[PDB]
């Protein structure tokens, strides 16, 4: 429950330390019960580094020191149904892993393949059909006659139905409308705080403000800084030189400070951007 | 894409339609095999290009490596000096002399040349240009049950998706490792339901996406033949008379002993 | 009027090309051809020349590149679709007239004889290959065909 | 004036007829020249509003409540001549990408219409250049970055020279700062070509940028008015189930945090100049 890289590199085709592309220099140290980010601009390291953590790719210069297990470059295929019961990355539009004829058998596919009978995995396939946001109709049925928010709850329960130590998330409420992505994400504060190392691949700036505790930023194939929301968007040359952006709760102080208001700070959040339009218009 | 390569910047090898007229001539040509102006010629006058591609010598073991019990296995059934089966004409089978060694080694050229002139089909051309030459000779099939303009959509579109598929056919295999998974596990009459997490979402994206691909085709102007102009075309240049003589010189350099 | 039946044979036939390409990372192809799947889903309520222009839309459109998959080099395109020109015009005798006389009696019996002579030589060096085609290629009609393949196969089309 | 009457229209899916109608109501109209958002809970039958308009859908009838324009109607043997009045981008441009270039798919819509290829080289360049796509000239689309297939796809309309652009759930799978690049690529065309772009459910700048807004549940409409008239109804919208733009999601975090400026303030240039009117 303390995930570090020192140091990881992955280029598809051979050679080291050459050259730069893909995932370069990749070094940090995370924490157990935190809300991690994988941010930046598209084309740097998020999807391309997400897939390493749980060994669905293995480095080419160093090591993935992780929750329990450990990924090396020479790694194999032994001891992966506890690893992949400790880490369960969630990819972009994961309502695409769907194949069963009951839902429950997709959410039973997480606990099974990881070691549980049908009738215990009926208590993870039912707990994760109920504690993931679906009603007395949809705590079991056919797995397609649903919507993509309800199938992204099969998608995100079938991958959560073992309670993994770690749950990475490649924008896993992507495509969802106002209310769908504002229920799956607070969900991930109750089951992050369970002691659970929540990572998040995205570019929603106004979600690191909202949901994060620390961050992890990249560019162009080289890690620019492992951070935490306030050491991040102070200098807006780090959003201009380094390709990134800010939240519209943070993007607006400068739209209000640039009138003479000069808000108290760079607050970045919505309930706390507006305590500063107050403590300064006094 | 797709092996092998439009590598930069090799000699002509252009007009992906005239290297189809060529590659099939050079099999519809190297029929009628009797004499020496044919083999020593075709084996080097039909190779004078294939080499001119110059691409490294270790490529053709891709075309020969993992099955060698055809070539000097079944051409040896040709090694009877006279009609290597079911000879049948006339009266001597095996020889090591001026005439049983040629006929039976004379196929180590006339047959292993059309696998080179064909390699250098899938070697020099763009798979979106190997495709347009298949269709060039094609759509003039408007004599018969025509049906020709619906297969020339498919080809831009069959190939529009060989990457979109393999690029997602795959992510379903890595997305089905938050859930599982069982992939390599043998068993003849035991295990084959390894490929289920993947083929079950894959048939959606044949069947569903072809509904949501066909309704934006339809709802632009696709009333669909008749009408229907087109955009994907290429020109010929003064350059591309090279394979048009390649096969004309080899008309006379074919008969010039039969004369 | 009732089209959108072709614009699928661009996208069904992108997935029999991209199924014998194996999704080559973890390669769920073990041993010989595993594309015939959706290709009885086409008998089951689709068409006759739908079955034929899906393999000549493969053993052309994945002949690039390299090409020939089973055997060494350049042949066997729609002598592989004489197996499929007679398809529909059980699971047990779909790989057993196939196994026995249909499948390879056109593929190499063409290739390994042209003057009018013997053919068994290279033809069934592939003996056990052609009886290893059908280990789970019979047992492939059990999992994926009857329920998954041809049920949904209906709900999309016929609109 | 008005460019579409959708009267007391309705859609019913094949088996879900007596269990679950798709509209049954709505009873709306759009303005010939405006940017129209349609918002509502995600079952409200609204992502189909734009398939009734080009004859993809003959859902229930064509006589009792038909669709009409001030030129033509849906749907006769003309229903095809109402794919020349209209033009629609869609959800996932990856699929509706017919042609492994950029210029092939922009000029598949002049293909089908007898329009000469020399005049298609040109209609298609400054349709794929008006979107920045000259330097990504013939890029295959299974390679293309998901952002750019939605700009290859607003060209396809300009190549076919419509009257009406329509957004059918477009830029939802797209990155937060993927959509605001493409959704200004369409307000330019509302300047460069003064057409009428009919939008569907998203939020602030797919909703409160817009000139109108319609909120629908479960298939039925209240509040056809401007986004500013609509979202102030914040509660029988939380039972409709929605959000409001961060325009309005701070004025309430300012009416709760002290700043109680009047409740018609929509511009991002109304939360900037109305809020130094208060430092005094």
């Amino acid at each position: 429950m303390a995930i570090k890289f020192e140091n990881v590199s992955y280029v598809y085709s051979p050679g080291s330390p050459l050259e730069a592309i893909g995932l370069d220099q990749l070094n940090f140290s995370l924490e157990e019960g935190k809300f991690i980010a994988l941010v930046g601009h598209t084309g740097s390291g998020k999807s391309t580094l997400m897939q390493h953590f749980n060994a669905l790719l293995k480095p080419t210069s160093g090591k993935i020191e992780i929750a329990g297990y450990t990924i090396t470059p020479e790694t194999g295929n032994k001891g992966l149904k506890d690893l992949r019961r400790k880490v369960s990355l969630a990819f972009q539009f994961s309502e695409a892993q769907l194949f069963e004829n009951t839902v429950l058998k997709d959410v039973e596919y997480g606990p099974r393949n990881f070691g549980f009978s049908e009738d215990e995995a009926r208590e993870a396939a039912l707990k994760w059909l109920k504690k993931v946001g679906l009603k007395d109709d949809l705590i079991e049925h056919s797995p397609f006659d649903l919507s993509g928010g309800q199938m992204r709850r099969v998608a995100l329960a079938g991958v959560l139905a073992y309670e993994p130590e770690i749950i990475c998330l490649d924008e896993p409420a992507a495509g969802l409308d106002p209310m769908g992505r504002l229920e799956m994400m607070q969900l991930f504060k109750d089951y992050q705080a369970a002691g659970h190392t929540v990572i998040l691949v995205t570019h929603n700036m106004d979600d690191v403000a909202d949901y994060a505790d620390d961050v992890l930023a990249l560019e162009h194939g080289r890690l620019i800084k492992h951070a935490s929301p306030k050491e991040v968007f102070k200098d807006s040359e780090w959003l201009q030189k380094h390709h990134l952006a800010e939240p519209r709760s943070a993007r607006f102080a400068a739209k209000l400070e640039a009138a003479g208001l000069k808000l108290p700070g760079q607050p970045l959040t919505m309930p706390e951007l507006a305590d500063a339009i107050k403590q300064s218009l006094k | 894409i797709g092996r092998y390569l439009p590598g930069t910047t090799f000699v002509y090898r252009v007009d992906p339609r005239a290297k189809l007229l060529t590659t099939f001539y050079f099999i519809i040509m190297i029929f009628l095999a009797n004499n020496w102006v044919s083999y020593l010629v075709i084996s080097i006058f039909g190779l004078a290009y294939v080499f001119a591609t110059g691409l490294k010598a270790r490529v053709f073991w891709d075309g020969v490596k993992p099955m060698i019990w055809m070539i000097v296995f079944t051409s040896l059934l040709q090694t009877f000096f006279m009609a290597g089966g079911k000879v049948y004409w006339h009266w001597w089978i095996f020889t090591l002399s001026s005439e049983g060694l040629i006929n039976g080694l004379y196929v180590f050229i006339r047959f292993a040349m059309i696998i080179l002139v064909s390699t250098v089909m899938t070697v020099t051309t763009k798979p979106l240009e190997i495709a347009d030459a298949m269709e060039w000779m094609l759509t003039p099939l408007k004599l018969f049950k025509v049906n020709v303009g619906m297969i020339s959509l498919v080809i831009s579109i069959a190939l529009r998706f060989v990457p979109t598929l393999f690029d997602q056919t795959v992510k379903i295999m890595n997305a089905q490792r938050s859930r599982g998974a069982d992939f390599n596990d043998g068993g003849l009459v035991k295990r084959a339901k390894s490929v289920v997490p993947m083929l079950v979402p894959l048939f959606i994206d044949s069947l569903e996406v072809a509904l949501d691909l066909s309704t934006a085709m339809e709802s632009r102007g696709y009333k669909g033949s008749e009408g229907r102009t087109r955009y994907r075309i290429l020109e010929w240049s003064k350059v591309d008379l090279i394979p048009v003589a390649y096969c004309l010189l080899l008309t006379i350099l074919m008969i010039t002993t039969r004369k | 009027y009732q089209l959108q039946r072709l614009t699928l044979l661009a996208l069904l036939t992108a997935m029999c090309v991209v199924l014998r390409i194996f999704k080559i990372i973890d390669i769920p192809n073990v041993q010989p051809v595993t594309d015939i799947i959706m290709l009885t889903t086409l008998e089951l309520g689709a068409g006759t020349g739908i079955l034929l222009a899906i393999l000549v839309m493969v053993i052309s459109n994945i002949f690039l590149g390299f090409g020939i998959w089973t055997l060494p080099q350049i042949f066997a395109y729609a002598a592989c679709a004489l197996t499929v020109a007679l398809f529909a015009r059980w699971l047990q005798e779909l790989l057993a007239g196939f196994l026995g006389l249909e499948y390879g009696f056109f593929v190499s019996l063409g290739m390994a004889g042209w003057g009018g002579w013997a053919a068994f030589i290279a033809y069934w060096v592939s003996g056990l290959t052609f009886d290893l085609y059908h280990a789970a290629g019979n047992l492939a009609f059990y999992p994926i065909f009857y329920l998954p393949l041809v049920l949904g196969d209906r709900f999309k089309k016929k609109a | 004036g008005s460019d579409n009457i959708i009267s007391f229209d309705h859609v019913t899916f094949t088996y879900p007829d007596s269990p679950r109608p798709a509209l049954s109501d709505l009873s709306f109209a759009i303005e010939r020249g405006s940017w129209t958002a349609l918002i509502g809970h995600n079952g409200s039958g609204k992502s189909t509003v734009s398939k009734l308009i080009n004859g993809l859908l003959a859902p229930d009838d064509l006589d009792k409540s038909s669709i009409t324009v001030d030129g033509v109607k849906l749907g006769a043997d003309t229903v095809w001549e109402v794919r020349e009045k209209v033009g629609i981008v869609f959800q996932n441009p990856d699929n509706q990408f017919v042609g492994a270039t950029v210029s092939d798919d922009v000029a598949f819509g002049l293909e089908n219409r007898a329009v000469p290829r020399p005049e298609m080289l040109k209609i298609v360049a400054q349709a794929v250049a008006d979107v920045g796509m000259a330097d990504y000239a013939d890029s295959e689309p299974s390679n293309l970055s998901g952002g750019q297939k939605q700009r290859v796809a607003i060209a396809g309309i300009l190549a076919v020279k419509p009257q009406v652009i329509i957004l059918d759930e477009s830029t939802s799978m797209l990155d937060p700062e993927g959509k605001e690049q493409i959704l200004d690529l369409v307000r330019k065309i509302k300047e460069d070509n003064n057409l009428t772009v009919i939008s569907i459910t998203h939020d602030l700048e797919e909703a409160a940028g817009a000139d109108q807004v319609l909120v629908l549940d479960d298939g039925q409409l209240l509040d056809q008015g401007k986004p500013e008239e609509i979202f102030p109804k914040v509660e029988m919208l939380k039972r409709i189930g929605l959000d409001i733009p961060f325009v309005y999601r701070l004025k309430q975090l300012l009416k709760e945090r002290g700043i109680v400026l009047p409740d018609e303030i929509d511009d991002d240039e109304k939360l900037v100049q109305s809020l130094w009117q208060l430092n005094s």
